[PDB]
């Protein structure tokens, strides 16, 4: 009835679980727990031209 | 009607073999002049043994690590005084009096998100000679005053009508009063920094003070006075949701002094041993 | 691969022992477009008598120097016609192009830290007080970090270890940054877009970022090498707009 | 109009409030560690064919320790004068002896004078 | 109307939970969102960023810059430690402040592997080889570089490219680490000794400094948050 | 069986681009005269840059304007007394006793809405010499009285067994007591004003008592006397759903009198400032 | 039965919410809709309406309809300002009572453009042109029509078509501006000038009347409600 | 079972939430807070003649 069956958080080495929203704003929900994304290079290699890894860092 | 979500886990990278090598493949020499943190694996440095790598990076998304509830302000408020302005509580909001949270907060200069509010309020009959009485139960009211409302002068007054503020009625004994509290916000994110004034002759007040303005909260009891006194005292949880943040930075050092500025008294670095070179010797008979 | 050249509006910058160029987060700077934007009218945008290479009064690296900062802008507000149309209009907005120049020979040794500092709100010196408006920026003149905890109304506490905002002057790391190390470059490149939490803002009110000289390794030589080391520092807008003219302002 | 420019009084700060425009004064502190010889604040008068400032620049002299207190039946590695602020002395014990307590004595800067920490070493027989 | 029955947990406010609840604002309109440069995503993208290291933090220069680097001079300095210390990235003193160490400072375990980057800041003209190594636990640190020799060593010839990264692998058995360390998850100490040694010209210095970064490998992990240490007040109001 | 319902949002008019002009095409020059209100947009004066714009009227449409709960009446009635008439309280019912409410409502000329009234009941020890008692938890009857059914005498009244007028038992301590009203009236919608008499010799009653005329509220504490005397006061709160209004009308300037007239005393139109070309100053060092 | 388990939250009244209630008088018939002429279906409708602006409220005239207009006059009064006042449509005496200010004074934010229609009451011989200019703010009002020439302004040649509409743009960084405007979000001044000045025959009047309407353009929006403070008792029965 | 799933107001720049009546009398019913509509028109220009903006008011 307006439901969405996500999955569970579990270990690697049933799991369904079932969402409904019952109000009528957006800031009523949930956490977004489930939304793991990165991009280090952005702090890690913020440089204009690449470096390679196995060639000198200059020359 | 079901929808499947999908939801992807994050695992963190495997350790591939290695073996001898013998070229110019410098992969540890660089210069960090460049501003550039070095992508060193071990297995460019020693030989690796191929090893399938299960673990995950969830626990310290922006999301884990924030999405969790603090306390961000204490105050207390009598049913019967000499004062009248003690039978209420009263405070501007922000998340700045605790330095817990704030400093949690504060490894990023832009956050944005919802919160979550939550209120653990809590009376005690005040100590005095001739206690015993039958009061029944407290009824609290928490009435949010945004910038520019009429704000309470005594505990009987008209504001409390709350015709437009929002404000929660709640009878002491049940579970604690919460709700939801969207982006409240002019800029594009809360800015927990400010390099800058107000007045545009570069003076009148620097930093935080000057961007946020988010209004009010006055508690009381809705009962009325008492017999014999009684003092009660309110605790406000934030919890943020739908959190967004960036441009972060280093953390705090030096302790806080206060919720206006970014004040401090200067600190050591870190904390000494012995010697440069000093490691405990801890294999001993 | 260490030789590289700047060109903005009529100002053109040579190296030849650059290490690289730390573009700030990835990003570089661009426009406001349309879907980002707030304010109605029409925007100046002059593009080549701002967006050149102004160039700062340069300070002595001596022996014993803890370090310098700067302010962006009110460092420029004096500089040609970006300090004009600064000036004339309310609302601006423009990113930048750091370019810090200091050379020695190799009989010299050191190392500095060039960082770019976003909202480095700052810290009195008397606890339970209010910096100046001076004691933030000097204009072209660099303020100085000091080597012990200072003193004084209204001054910032400007120990060297703390960087005068309460942190660990280890961990600006995390800021676009890079080092001028005396053996092997003598400049340092740092692009930086605007980043600010409204899409465009006063440049009087507001000290957009931080730009902060600090040597960690010091000056040294030996039997008769050249005493005297200076650093300039070159700054150029990038992508420059201005909204909401009227009569100039007055400080 | 405006006086000349103030300077800067290297180990030491000035503060100017309200500018360096005409009747406007400033103030000169040292750091931690130093003591001020000198004036303590300036103003921006009128002089002769112009105007400049009240009194001149004053200095931030170095802070020292005194002597470090020796101690019997010990030594020093190479005792010194002019103990300055975060520096160091470092004790020991002679042939025979057992060395007790902090065995080196840093100098630190209290209410604006200079104070060792802690007391020196003892030798025991 | 349908028959409930409350489990036990009800009525409780459990710090740590995520449930919906009802909008105080309702029908809000928020501010459009800004692209803002510099968005972070995860925490293990602040401590895979390069942090100087507090290595000379001994008594007498904890307020210096001074504490940030090692000293190194030419001579006959071979029997000497250039420095050393434990791996302890949320304990030590030397770590317990960098971004790696404030950032793992949340959390209880930690995994991973860790990556140090030396860099020689001499003359352009001093010329040295330095001997790098990681000792896994299990015996006293080392005392003589023949000893250190035998560890998980890396050789670092100082040239043109100026800095040198030695990896710290993961070797342990527990597949995580406290953060708050024992002598159970121990995990090692890292010492550094003269190959050859420092070499001049005239007309050079003859002591120059070396600095240490720390920084997370692309596997490391924490987990099992918790509260930092380094942060406290005694009221409110602060 | 699912439906899914659409909600258009509605922003608001973007700013289209514009450039020089040199033409006989006056946008600005009219004639209020007409009872027209020029359409300008600020890129027909001068030249603006194409804006795409996000903002919504969402929270001024009458539905969001006029939802939200608002206080209308408050009375006091006794549990024990010796006036027999102070131990109910008793009210005809119009939204006309408190300002805010009143004047929200009255920028319209003709309301039509359903309601959903809530009651906040909260009673009081009252202050005497001898406290102190176990009294259990007091209930109340609230009775609704259409115009024309027996209106009570007592607390100890037949009326109160309220065969057909709908009427709530609440035990102090729960959440209020809520429910739902339709649009009881007679007319096509609610007419907040009326400029006419009773009588059709042109006399009588003037304006809006005469019109509407929805019945009484008698509120009761069922449990019976106390031992000693408590008293407990009563709030109504209405807040209209499903609203739709006609004919708006100029917002009230003077302050309310009488719940009865929309007598006044005549107030000056506006605050006062130094000149007519004053505008302060406020840059300046 | 069903085992619930209640959240923080329950039990409460919060003046805001919407729920569904049970009807205290089932299954009864409300009178037949009737179209009764103008609807209204948003308060930006009673905003975008034109409004006599009470510009000349010195004292001694705000009791009157002088309050209402503007005086002009024939002559060479080029040197004086005919009038001038801030831009802030929520809390200046001259626009807090507006129908424009009097609708926002029931919300917090404010964004959107103002149109300001100018109405010329003297006779139809009578010849002038004026400037109106607005200066987006950052510096103090202009003090001569040097400076308000400067701003963004309109020149208003007299006519047959009486009125001139000047259109104050929405310059401003924040999306938003407070109805309870500071120092931050202030929104400028508009200042008004003869151009060439006020011409008249014979046997007319020399002093005549300008009168000035505010409405908000078709891009005006106001949120987040809050009380009015114009409207207060001090009991019951009023 | 009678349910319909309309969508949440989120701003611009799982957004279902689902709805069901329990009571047989539609003034038992939530509030309609989710129309938009507008006609300034009849307000702003309430004249017989059209006046089209770049056209004399008069003439
Ligand atoms: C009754 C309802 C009372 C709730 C009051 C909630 C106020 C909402 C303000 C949101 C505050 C967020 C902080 O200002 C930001 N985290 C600043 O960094
Ligand atoms: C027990 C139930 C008691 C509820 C009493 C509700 C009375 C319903 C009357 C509805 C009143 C609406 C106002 O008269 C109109 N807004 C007048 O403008």
């Amino acid at each position: 009835m307006g439901a969405q069956v996500s999955t569970q958080k579990t270990g690697a080495h049933i799991i369904h679980y079932t969402n409904i929203n019952y109000y009528k704003d957006a800031a009523s929900n949930s956490a977004n727990r489930q939304d793991f994304s990165q991009d280090p290079g952005k702090f890690t290699e913020p440089v204009k031209d690449i470096m390679v890894k196995s060639l000198p860092a200059l020359n | 009607v079901v929808e499947a979500v999908e939801n992807a886990v994050a695992r963190v990278a495997d350790t591939i073999s290695s073996g001898p090598s013998n070229s110019q493949a410098v992969p540890a020499l660089t210069a960090v002049e460049t501003g550039h943190t070095s992508q060193v694996t071990p297995s460019d440095t020693i030989q690796t043994r191929h090893v399938r790598n299960y673990h995950s990076r969830s626990e310290s998304s922006i999301e884990n690590f924030l999405c969790r509830s603090a306390c961000v302000y204490m105050g207390e408020y009598h049913t019967t005084n000499t004062d009248t302005s003690k039978l209420f509580a009263s405070w501007t909001i922000n998340a700045r009096r605790m330095v817990q949270m704030r400093r949690k907060l504060e490894l990023f200069t832009y956050v944005r998100f919802d919160m979550e509010v939550t209120f653990v309020i809590t009376s005690k009959q005040d100590q005095g000679t001739q206690l015993g009485q039958d009061m029944p139960p407290l009824t609290h009211q928490i009435m949010y005053i945004p910038p520019g409302g009429p704000i309470p002068k005594s505990v009987t007054d008209y504001t409390w009508q709350t015709s437009t503020n929002p404000s929660i009625f709640w009878t002491e004994g049940n579970a604690p009063p919460r709700m939801s509290i969207p982006f409240i916000s002019i800029g594009n994110a809360y800015s927990n920094f400010y390099d800058g004034w107000s007045h545009f002759s570069q003076n009148g007040v620097y930093g935080y003070n000057t961007l946020n303005h988010m209004g009010q909260i006055y508690v009381r009891h809705v009962n009325g006075s008492s017999p014999l006194p009684m003092t009660s005292t309110v605790r406000m949880y934030f919890k943020p949701k739908h959190v967004k943040v960036w441009v972060p930075r280093p953390p705090r050092l030096c302790q806080y002094k206060n919720a206006s500025t970014v004040n401090f008294t200067p600190t050591n670095i870190t904390e000494k041993r012995q010697s440069i070179n000093y490691i405990p010797e801890t294999v001993k008979p | 691969d260490r030789v590289r050249s700047i060109t903005l509006g009529n100002s053109t910058i040579t190296t030849q022992e650059s290490a690289n160029v730390v573009v700030a987060y990835g990003r570089w700077p661009e426009y406001l477009k349309d879907n980002e934007a707030t304010a109605e009218d029409q925007p100046t945008q002059p593009d080549v008598a701002t967006c050149r290479f102004y160039t700062l009064e340069s300070v002595t690296w001596e022996r014993d120097s803890p370090g310098w900062w700067w302010k962006f802008p009110d460092a420029l507000k004096d500089m040609g016609l970006f300090g004009q149309n600064m000036y004339y209009h309310y609302l601006g907005r423009a990113g930048y192009t750091i370019h810090v120049q200091c050379n020695a020979s190799k009989f010299h040794q050191g190392c500095l830290m060039v960082v770019c500092v976003p909202e480095a709100e700052m810290g009195c010196s008397q606890v339970d007080g209010t910096v100046n408006e001076h004691s933030l920026s000097e204009g072209e003149t660099a303020k100085k970090f000091a080597s012990t905890s200072t003193n004084g109304t209204n001054t910032v506490q400007s120990i060297v270890t703390n960087a005068g905002m309460g942190v660990g002057v280890g961990n600006l790391t995390i800021f676009p940054h890079q080092w001028i190390n005396l053996r092997t470059n003598n400049c340092a490149t740092i692009v930086m877009p605007y980043i600010n939490n409204v899409p465009m803002d006063n440049m009087f009110r507001h000290h957009n970022f931080t730009l902060m000289i600090i040597p960690f390794v010091p000056l040294d030589y030996s039997s008769d090498s050249s005493t005297y080391v200076p650093i300039t520092v070159t700054v150029a807008p990038m992508c420059a707009e201005y909204n909401g003219l009227r009569l100039a302002t007055s400080l | 109009k405006s006086c000349p420019n103030p300077g800067e009084i290297r180990n030491g700060q000035i503060d100017v409030p309200g500018g360096i425009l005409f009747g406007a004064t400033i103030s000169f502190s040292c750091n931690t560690g130093y003591k001020l010889f000198g004036s303590t604040s300036s103003f921006c008068l009128i002089s002769g064919s112009s105007v400049q400032w009240s009194d001149p620049l004053p200095e931030c002299r170095e802070i020292y320790c005194p002597a470090p207190p020796q101690i019997d039946n010990g030594i020093i590695q190479g005792e010194r004068d002019h103990y300055g602020y975060r520096q160091s002395v470092t004790y020991a014990c002679n042939k025979g002896f057992t060395m007790i307590g902090e065995h080196s004595i840093y100098c630190t800067v209290n209410n604006d004078e200079g104070e060792w920490s802690g007391p020196p070493p003892e030798c025991r027989g | 109307g349908l028959p409930v029955m409350n489990t036990p947990g009800s009525n409780q406010f459990l710090t740590s939970d995520d449930f919906q609840s009802p909008s105080a604002m309702p029908q809000f309109d928020v501010t459009p969102e800004l692209n803002i440069p510099g968005e972070v995503q995860n925490l293990m993208e602040i401590a895979e960023v390069d942090s100087v290291v507090p290595v000379n933090n001994v008594e007498g220069k904890l307020d210096t810059m001074e504490i940030y680097r090692i000293p190194v001079q030419s001579g006959n300095h071979q029997s000497s430690q250039v420095f050393g210390f434990q791996v302890q990235p949320g304990l030590d003193n030397v770590f317990k402040h960098t971004l790696l160490g404030e950032i793992l400072n949340y959390y209880a375990h930690w995994s991973g592997s860790i990556k140090l980057t030396f860099v020689f800041c001499g003359s352009a003209m001093a010329t040295g080889k330095f001997l790098l190594a990681y000792a896994p636990p299990g015996a006293n640190a080392p005392k003589s570089r023949k000893d250190a020799m035998l560890g998980t060593h890396i050789i670092w010839d100082v040239g043109l490219q100026s800095s040198c990264v030695l990896c710290i692998p993961w070797i342990s058995q527990t597949h995580y680490r406290l953060v708050q360390q024992d002598e159970y998850t121990s995990a090692g100490n890292v010492t550094c000794w003269y190959q050859t040694g420092i070499v001049v010209p005239a007309g050079t210095p003859t002591s120059c400094s070396i600095m240490c970064f720390v920084s997370a490998c692309n596997d490391f992990s924490v987990r099992l948050l918790k509260d930092t240490p380094f942060i406290e007040q005694s009221a409110l109001l602060q």
